[PDB]
């Protein structure tokens, strides 16, 4: 007498209330720690509201291999007594045949695509559908919480970024598509962070950006070509050639789009990120504090170089706190 | 009408020589040349969308010849190649190549398996042939109809369509020819003259099937309407009209993911409307249980529906179920027979008894075999006839009548009753008996069956009661007049291990265990191997004793002072009154309306079009038979017998062949019941064998064809869904269609008129039964319309079991 | 020129729609100001409700086909010659992996080779029309090798 | 006994078992109702044996649902297309597990044997030397995979 007809996740409202309607109209992009409404419903009218209630709990489950110990699968009933600040789902309108759901993650949750599951006593478990959770910048408790609204867009929201270039007394502004909510780069970088299997760390934006920077850097390795050859069309076509292998390669004269790249997949997971230029660079001392330049009688460089060189331009900053360091490190 | 060839320049394998070969002929239907020399099976032309693409584009810039004064190949051939270089069709270069292709040697059919088959050519630039270069697409019709000149009209014209590939040609070309007077070329090997000829060449492009182009317009000229525009044109203009004309009335049918007929044939009126379309221009037009009203007309049309099919009545048996079968049938009619018998000889004082039922049943079960039109019902005694007897027997000993001269003179009546229902085709009325009738019937034989059956166990306990203590000294002869230990329960676990046996040994039939071979014989014979193991059991518990078949010691009369094997009609000890002669007709009326229900019903059980009945029936001549049988019986002072709904549906159960669930094919032959029918009369021969026999094991075979019976009723189907929630339901036109609780009402309604039939069976009034059961088409065709919509009792009424 | 089919079907459905499905919609035009008929395919990223539709199915695909009156060209036939191609499960799923319009291309070529043309005959009887079974058996198995 | 317990407190899902009855009741009210047998004398005189023997028949029938060497005895009376979607019939050849099946029906074999013997005390000794059998034996005439297939401890597919 409490069979389910349907369940309407709401993807366009929700979506816009967690500032991720750009991304889709149709899959559901929740972050954590900010509620989400959905509406569920019955093939049967319900006679009494308060035993369905009893009845019914929600499980949502995350990764191949859910589990409680990983953080990774949370069972919560549907009460007004459940913890906001954790899982939990209280009805907020309700008619005959229908509940409007209010949903919560934890402000520390787990990121990835989740499945939401309603189990009824003495039934089997149903799936009601999909949706992915993401990091939360709108949100206080979060670690990358950002306090002015106007840099929560910039540094999130605006896919029309600024690459600068040229020299210090002469910089030359590209710009730059991120892209970072095309409809396949949330998948393409949830994927890539799949190869880390240290699922309950994820959660962790520390964690996250540090495997994600590792992994970027490793497909930079291996897909950049030594030297349109030079024709950008944003990070979105790099991140495609980098991952599936198909597309028009970068080449060593534009390796510095791995920044772009980077912030574009920390900007889609919900890490705050932006793209910074540091002109006249030190690469390759090792932290030593000292250039060798070598030049010949007619002030040339004869040899391509040393490996300890001072670039012309150069990086990805990412905002989040940082838990395991000493108090007075949070910020970029 | 015209004949049209089409001919595809290819290349011999024995001597790598490029040769005109037939492909495919038109004589207003399709036939293909496949690659062994024979040609495939007549088709509708059909065409691909490229096909006539690509001829609509050669044929718009095409070279068109009409009236040409040539009666040679050569000469065509040379105004065909001057016409293309003056159209600046082919280059002057080409003229030669084209010529030298054009004049070779046409063969055919006949000289194929001469040569070492035919390979896909290409004429090249020099005379030397090559190969394709595209890839290789096997003909679709060759694939289809070849994997397996007399229709010609004398004043008919042909049509010679050449189809070839030449690398060296810049575009494909058509040539479009009209002969003045039609010649015979040495191209055709048929003494038909050729007007029209097609000629496309060109090179290898893609979307270009020279094969389907050729396919392409010889369909376009086998029309009439285009055969008659180019027999009429004067310009190349008229047929390119008349092709567009001809695109605009074909139809293009995409591909599907479900095929299905009902959906293609919605197609037929839009095709109507096209052919309308088509001719609306042009000056040619576009081209058991009946009644038949004629005397006998019933009795010559099941002969000619049945004998044609005596031959194969005699091969179909040739398979161990038809044996198997025969086994259950000898047992399943000698043992009611032998019951019915003692039960008529104690009724009737021996007039008629066992000997004389079991005659009359192999005399008529040898004469419907070898004679009537379903040889699968099976003939013998019944209940109802039974109580006839009695009371017939009871009004002639008040009247102080000749009973069995009453009898005599009932069959008379029924042959007369039966020659004039058959004269005026009276089995026409079944018709009238749907599937409501015919499922009620069968369900309430069952019924009554396997309440006998239990019945005759209980009469068992109740002869031999469980008791402390028993006579040990009890006469056995020719029954034992006391109760006897251990009788009643060891016949009870006979029959239930009979039955038990016969359940596993079905179910062992559709199961995965054992060869499949194996598997099937074994299961065809689970009642004989049941039967056997039980027999066995039985024979070697000496000490106990369980009743037995008793047949007759030979065969004689039950009673010699009472009757003889011949009955005067006129009186055997007193002189035969003559009024009772006229007054037997009335009884008679009864027994033919009793034999005639039974029979027709029966024949509809067994004869349904789900059973897969691909042989037919003849409800008239079947019926005819048995009444003259019974009529001829009745003069030997023998019983008059009846197709039992039984033996004859477990008959054609035993003869059905199960396929990978569905009925696949039914064994339908004469010789299961002729030799049931023999082992019948040869059963008084076999004494010793049928002495040996306990009733418990022929009891538990009772109740499993009392069990099996009830496998295609609809009626036990929804008394059985009657206990289970709607989602359980079947996926059946009746559910799916009609509510759950309408169902269930049809259902409650026929289970009150199955317990009215049951009520009137337990009266004295039980030979009122057949009226009663008339009674429910009334009911069928006024009652239930008036409560139920059309399309409810056309899914829960259906003939054929069809969604309305 | 009146439509067959509503001649033959229109002079005497939501439920069986998948819940999980999407929506196309053909628009078939005439104008006059057209030099050549001009076909449009759209594609949408993500699959949404329009005003045009009046059910609750989103749309993916849209057709546009306009142009000119011109001879052997109805553009209500054009309209339901598209929806058919579409309706179509191989030509949908190719059209769901389109990257290009070669790959349409390329699926309307196959379209077209599976297509069946039955020629108008004299007498037409429903034998010779069912031994068309295997063939159009032969052009499915085509279709969905 | 304690099969056909556990037996009796399994759920049926919708074929698939759910859940079981795991509780301590059960055993104590048997327990209790034992004990109990001798002041319920009236009501158990009136109940015959052969009921109970049909019981035990129903039990011992119902025992064998759980066995795997009990499905592969049924499977060599199989044609090998029957055979069920098993991670042991479709990963090992029919013949191997049929030599597998015979192997198992040998030591059945033994086992009757020793048990209609004086010296039946010794059963569990040589239902023990089963072990060394398929820990040494089996390993040298089966592979790897085949023994992971048949002699499965949770029936996973290696
Ligand atoms: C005493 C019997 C002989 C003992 C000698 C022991 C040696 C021995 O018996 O092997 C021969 C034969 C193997 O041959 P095989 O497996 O190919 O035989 C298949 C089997 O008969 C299936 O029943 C058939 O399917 P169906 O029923 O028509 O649907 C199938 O035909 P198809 O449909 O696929 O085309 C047959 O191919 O045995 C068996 O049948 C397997 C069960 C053996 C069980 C153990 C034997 C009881
Ligand atoms: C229905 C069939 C049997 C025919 C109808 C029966 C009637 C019309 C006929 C058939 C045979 C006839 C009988 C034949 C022979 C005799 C002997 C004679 O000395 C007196 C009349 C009598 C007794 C006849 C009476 C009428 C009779 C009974
Ligand atoms: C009488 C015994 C043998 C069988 C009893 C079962 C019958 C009477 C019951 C079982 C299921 C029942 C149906 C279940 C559901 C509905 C839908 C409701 O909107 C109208 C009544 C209706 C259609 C019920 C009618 C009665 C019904 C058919
Ligand atoms: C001994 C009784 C109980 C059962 C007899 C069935 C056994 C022995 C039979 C039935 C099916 C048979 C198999 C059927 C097919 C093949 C494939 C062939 O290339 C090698 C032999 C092999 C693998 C057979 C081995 C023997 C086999 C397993
Ligand atoms: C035979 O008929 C006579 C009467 O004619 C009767 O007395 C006798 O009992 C009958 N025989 C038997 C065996 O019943």
């Amino acid at each position: 007498a409490l069979g389910i007809k349907s369940c309407d996740f709401q993807a366009a409202r929700n979506n816009e209330e967690h500032h991720t309607k750009a991304l889709s109209s149709r899959r559901l992009f929740v972050r954590r720690g900010q509620p989400f409404t959905i509406i569920l419903y019955f093939r049967a009218p319900v006679r009494a509201f308060l035993p369905a209630l009893k009845k019914v709990a929600l499980t949502a489950q995350t990764g191949e291999q859910p589990s409680k110990i990983n953080r990774t699968q949370a069972t919560f009933p549907i009460s007004s007594l459940g913890d906001r600040k954790w899982w939990s789902a209280v009805v907020e309108e309700r008619d005959a045949q229908s509940w409007t759901i209010s949903v919560t993650t934890p402000a520390d949750a787990v990121i990835g695509h989740y499945s939401l599951l309603l189990q009824v006593s003495g039934r089997k478990q149903l799936l009601l559908g999909q949706f992915t959770l993401l990091f939360n910048p709108w949100n206080r408790e979060d670690a990358v919480f950002l306090k002015n609204e106007a840099q929560r867009m910039e540094y999130l929201l605006n896919q029309n970024g600024l690459i600068y270039l040229g020299t210090a007394d002469c910089i030359q502004a590209e710009s730059w598509d991120f892209g970072q909510f095309e409809g396949d780069v949330i998948d393409l970088s949830l994927r890539l962070l799949s190869k880390d299997k240290q699922v309950e760390k994820w959660s962790q934006p520390v964690h996250v950006a540090r495997v994600l920077g590792a992994l970027l850097h490793f497909l930079k390795e291996q897909r950049v070509l030594p030297t349109l050859l030079n024709k950008r069309r944003g990070s979105v076509p790099i991140l495609r050639q980098w991952l599936t292998g198909r597309g028009r390669p970068v080449y060593d004269g534009q390796a510095w789009v791995l920044a772009a790249v980077a912030c574009t997949v920390l900007r889609c997971l919900g890490i705050p990120a932006r793209v910074v230029t540091t002109f006249a660079s030190a690469q390759g001392t090792g932290g030593r504090l000292l250039i060798d330049e070598y030049y010949n009688e007619e002030g040339l460089q004869n040899g391509e170089g040393q490996r300890g060189r001072i670039w012309i331009f150069q990086s990805t900053e990412c905002w989040m706190t940082r838990p395991a360091l000493p108090q007075g490190y949070d910020g970029w | 009408k015209v004949y049209v060839e089409l001919q595809e320049l290819v290349m011999d394998e024995k001597n790598q020589e490029l040769r005109w070969m037939e492909a495919a002929r038109w004589v207003q239907l399709e036939e293909n040349l496949g690659e062994n020399g024979a040609w495939g099976r007549p088709h509708l032309s059909h065409l691909t969308f490229w096909s006539l693409l690509e001829l609509r584009r050669v044929f718009t810039k095409g070279t068109v010849l009409l009236d040409l004064q040539e009666t040679s190949l050569a000469g065509v051939a040379n105004q065909l190649l001057d016409r293309f270089i003056f159209e600046d069709q082919i280059r002057p270069q080409d003229r030669e190549e084209l010529l030298r292709a054009l004049l070779l040697k046409h063969s055919h059919a006949g000289e194929l398996e001469a040569l070492g088959g035919v390979k896909p050519a290409v004429l090249t630039r020099s005379g030397d042939p090559s190969q394709p270069l595209l890839p290789q697409h096997s003909s679709l019709e060759t694939q289809l109809f070849c994997e397996q000149l007399e229709k010609i009209p004398p004043d008919s014209e042909a049509t010679l369509v050449l189809v070839g590939r030449a690398d060296f040609l810049e575009q494909p070309v058509l040539g479009f020819v009209r002969l003045q007077e039609a010649a015979e070329l040495e191209a055709v090997e048929l003494p038909v003259p050729i007007r029209f000829l097609f000629v496309l060449l060109g090179p290898e492009a893609p979307h270009i099937d020279y094969t389907q182009l050729g396919r392409a317009a010889a369909t376009l000229m086998s029309e009439r309407v285009f055969r008659i525009d180019a027999y009429m044109a004067q310009s190349r203009g008229e047929l390119l009209h008349s092709l567009e004309g001809f695109l605009d009335c074909s139809l293009v049918l995409p591909p599907t993911d479900a095929p299905s007929e009902q959906a293609l044939l919605s197609l037929v009126p839009v095709q109507r409307e096209l052919l309308r379309r088509r001719y609306q221009s042009s000056p040619a037009k576009p081209d058991p249980l009946q009644q038949t009203g004629q005397l006998f007309g019933g009795l010559v049309r099941d002969i000619r529906r049945r004998y044609p099919y005596y031959l194969s009545d005699i091969t179909d048996a040739f398979s161990p179920q038809v044996l198997a079968a025969v086994i259950f049938i000898y047992f399943a009619a000698l043992s009611p027979a032998i019951t019915f018998g003692g039960l008529l000889g104690e009724k009737t004082r021996n007039q008629m008894g066992v000997s004389e039922l079991l005659i009359s049943t192999a005399v008529q079960g040898i004469l419907f075999a070898l004679l009537g039109a379903q040889p699968l019902l099976v003939v013998g005694f019944s209940g109802p006839l039974l109580v006839f007897e009695e009371a017939f027997f009871s009004f002639c000993e008040t009247n102080g009548l000749e009973y069995i001269v009453g009898r005599v003179w009932i069959g008379f009546w029924l042959i007369l009753l039966v020659v004039l229902v058959v004269a005026f085709e009276g089995s026409f009325l079944v018709r009238f008996i749907s599937r409501y009738t015919q499922e009620i019937f069968s369900f309430l034989i069952s019924l009554i069956f396997i309440y006998e059956t239990f019945s005759k166990l209980i009469k068992i306990f109740q002869d031999h009661p469980l008791q402390k203590t028993y006579n040990y000294n009890v006469l056995m002869v020719p029954k034992p007049q006391g109760p006897l230990p251990n009788t009643a329960l060891l016949s009870l676990v006979l029959m239930a291990g009979t039955f038990f046996f016969a359940m596993m040994l079905r179910k062992f039939k559709n199961s995965s265990y054992f060869p499949g071979k194996l598997r099937r014989v074994i299961g065809d014979f689970g009642v004989p191997i049941s039967i056997l193991i039980m027999v066995l059991v039985d024979f070697f518990i000496q000490d106990t004793y369980t009743q037995k078949l008793s047949v007759p010691d030979g065969f004689k009369v039950s009673n010699s002072s009472a009757r003889g094997w011949v009955i005067h009609p006129l009186g055997l000890r007193s002189e035969f009154p003559i009024w009772m002669m006229f007054a037997s007709a009335l009884p008679a009326l009864l027994v033919f309306i009793l034999i005639f229900l039974e029979s027709q019903i029966t024949t509809l059980i067994v004869s349904k079009p789900e059973r897969k009945m691909v042989k037919g029936s003849g409800f008239h001549l079947d019926l005819l038979l048995v009444v003259g049988m019974g009529g001829v019986a009745a003069l030997f002072g023998m019983p008059w017998l009846s197709a039992t709904t039984v033996r004859s549906v477990t008959h054609a159960n035993a003869l059905t062949v199960m396929g990978k669930a569905q009925i696949q094919e039914v064994k339908e032959q004469r010789i299961s019941g002729l030799l049931v029918a023999v082992l019948v009369g040869l059963s008084i021969l076999m004494e010793p064998i049928l002495s040996r026999i306990p009733l418990a094991v022929l009891f538990g075979i009772f109740l499993y064809m009392g069990v099996t019976s009830l496998s295609g009723i609809q009626l036990f189907d929804r008394i059985l869904l009657l206990f289970k929630p709607p989602k359980y339901h079947p996926d059946v036109p009746y559910v799916k269609r009609v509510k759950t609780w309408r169902m269930h009402l049809f259902t409650g309604i026929q289970i009150i008129c199955l317990a009215v039939l049951w009520v009137v069976k337990s009266t004295p009034a039980s030979l009122a039964l057949p009226f009663v059961l008339i009674l429910t088409v009334p009911l069928r065709r006024v009652l239930l319309p008036l409560i139920f919509r059309n399309v409810e009792l056309q899914c829960l009424d259906a003939d054929d079991a069809k969604a309305t | 020129h009146s439509s067959l089919e509503t001649q033959l079907f229109c002079e005497q459905i939501l439920e069986k729609i998948p819940p999980d499905s999407e929506a196309t919609l053909v628009l078939v035009g005439r104008a006059d100001f057209l030099e050549q008929p001009v076909l449009g395919f759209v594609r949408l990223q993500e699959a949404a409700e329009l005003e045009a539709v009046e059910l609750p199915v989103p749309i993916r695909f849209l057709f546009v086909l306009l142009g000119p009156e011109a001879p052997h060209i109805d553009y209500t036939q054009l309209g339901r010659a598209a929806a058919t191609l579409m309706s179509e499960r191989v030509f949908r799923i190719d059209a769901y992996m389109a990257q290009s319009r070669g790959e349409l291309l390329h699926s309307l070529e196959g379209f077209l080779d599976c297509s069946l043309v039955l020629p108008p005959t004299d007498a037409p009887s429903e034998q010779a029309l069912l031994s068309l079974v295997p063939v159009q058996r032969e052009l499915l198995r085509r279709r969905y090798q």
